[PDB]
RNA sequence: AGCGGGGUGGAGCAGCCUGGUAGCUCGUCGGGCUCAUAACCCGAAGAUCGUCGGUUCAAAUCCGGCCCCCGCUACCA
RNA sequence: AUGCCCCGAAACCCCCGGGCUACACGCGCGCUACAAUGGGCGGGACAAUGGGUGCCGACCCCGAAAGGGGGAGGUAAUCCCCUAAACCCGCCCUCAGUUCGGAUCGCGGGCUGCAACUCGCCCGCGUGAAGCUGGAAUCCCUAGUACCCGCGCGUCAUCAUCGCGC
């Protein structure tokens, strides 16, 4: 019945941890999302992450792949209306970061002033960089 | 490996009105275009078609540095003013929807030198 | 030329002999005290031991070959 | 306000775009924390000062939110801003870089304005940095005072980690 770990589409889970807390370990997903999909897939959140058979599991990762069509509102996936296909779409673990990384690597092909910000490491949304954001070592006078 | 805005290539882009292209854009991008476009964007779009009509052999010149790069100004080379000369801007596609100053920087980038006197507390 | 002695932060010395943390004082950088400087207090950086090899569970410590420095003596064109 | 000296077709008067917002580094004053003398979710309590016609807007409708469409009354002891938070009750978490912390960044949606890139403020999902109580030094305060907690006005088209008050 109980395992101690259970794996979820390619992350394992802590089997002790209720369920709702568990799928938090997976990157693209946090707490109000963890919620959301744990009341569609009709599964208790406060139910230990334990006891979960394959079947549930299954579906979890079904629901996983294509939230919207399950249900789950377009205000609330992770990448709203793609640059390349216009759809709704949610990302998770590698697809995530290669996303990320595309859209920083097309900022900077064009040039523009957030991409030169990146690349040099300063702050992009506009701080004030005299006082703080200061890493680095005391220079001698 | 073609170009596409949101499932779109370049072309049906370009045979769009000003108003379903907004509907594309981000929400600063169709705000400002709701509300219209000032004066000086006017003859700077005109210019524009002309130039693109195949009249207008010289080059491009504006002070226009709020200006949204749309579709039809693809190709072409504009020289934006960053405060002291005017710079030139290659258009490419992945630039719709981004102000022109985006591409003009206003500031030299920082090289520091030695700390002088009075930089510490000791120097003083 | 022969014999004897020694190489460790920027400087001068411990740590050997008894193998198993590399310390002491000055010096540089930063902050304290004072109207200001010096003195004084706090914190941090800085050598992996002159190189190479042997020995040992393990070497700056034991051993040997080289590089450099110092001292003593023989040495009349 | 004003003497003397200067510029007097520029050192006067307008318009456009930049800057005062740069960033190896030293310093002042603060805010948020390093968790149980707590974090979260549902429910229950009790203010005062001030301000409003270029404005305050109840009440109805639409939207997940930020917001959008109509709009009574008010030149005000009459109408409106305006049913504060710390506090109390129930459930989850049990000493962990965590259900502590929320910096940084991606995508999307709004408002003000002639204009939001340089360089504004707000909302949703995601992301999840340093920090585990602080050396030598040093500041404020004697009663409805100090500590802790929110609110109003000034500035103001939009914007409060500030100033003056409650
Ligand atoms: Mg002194
Ligand atoms: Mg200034
Ligand atoms: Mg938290
Ligand atoms: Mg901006
Ligand atoms: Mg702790
Ligand atoms: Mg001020």
């Amino acid at each position: 019945d109980f395992r101690h770990i259970v794996r979820v589409a390619g992350v394992d889970l802590d089997g002790n941890k209720q369920l709702r807390w568990a799928l938090t370990a997976i990157k693209g997903v946090g707490i109000n999302f963890a919620t959301m999909v744990c009341r569609v897939a009709g599964l208790d959140p406060f139910m230990k992450a334990g006891y979960l058979t394959d079947e549930q599991v299954k579906k979890i990762e079904e629901i996983l792949q294509d939230p919207v069509a399950h249900g789950i509102p377009r205000w609330a996936v992770n990448r709203p209306k793609d640059y390349e296909t216009g759809r709704d779409l949610h990302l998770i673990t590698a697809k995530l970061d290669m996303a990320i990384r595309e859209d920083i690597m097309r900022l900077r092909r064009i040039r523009a002033y957030r991409g030169i910000r990146h690349e040099l490491g300063l702050p992009v949304r506009g701080q004030r960089t005299r006082s703080n954001f200061r890493r680095g070592q005391t220079v001698g006078v | 490996k073609e170009f596409r805005y949101r499932g779109y290539t370049l072309e049906q882009l370009m045979n769009m009105s000003l108003e379903e292209l907004a509907k594309l854009l981000p929400a600063r991008q169709r705000r400002s275009l709701k509300r219209g476009l000032t004066p000086e964007q006017k003859k700077l779009l005109r210019k524009i078609r002309l130039a693109k009509k195949g009249k207008y052999n010289k080059p491009i010149r504006t002070h226009c540095r709020d200006m949204i790069v749309l579709p039809e100004m693809v190709g072409l080379t504009i020289y934006v003013h960053n405060g002291k000369e005017f710079v030139p801007v290659e258009i490419k596609p992945e630039m719709i929807g981004h102000y022109l100053g985006e591409f003009a920087p206003t500031r030299k980038r920082v090289q520091h030198g030695a700390p002088g006197i009075g930089a510490t507390r000791s120097s003083m």
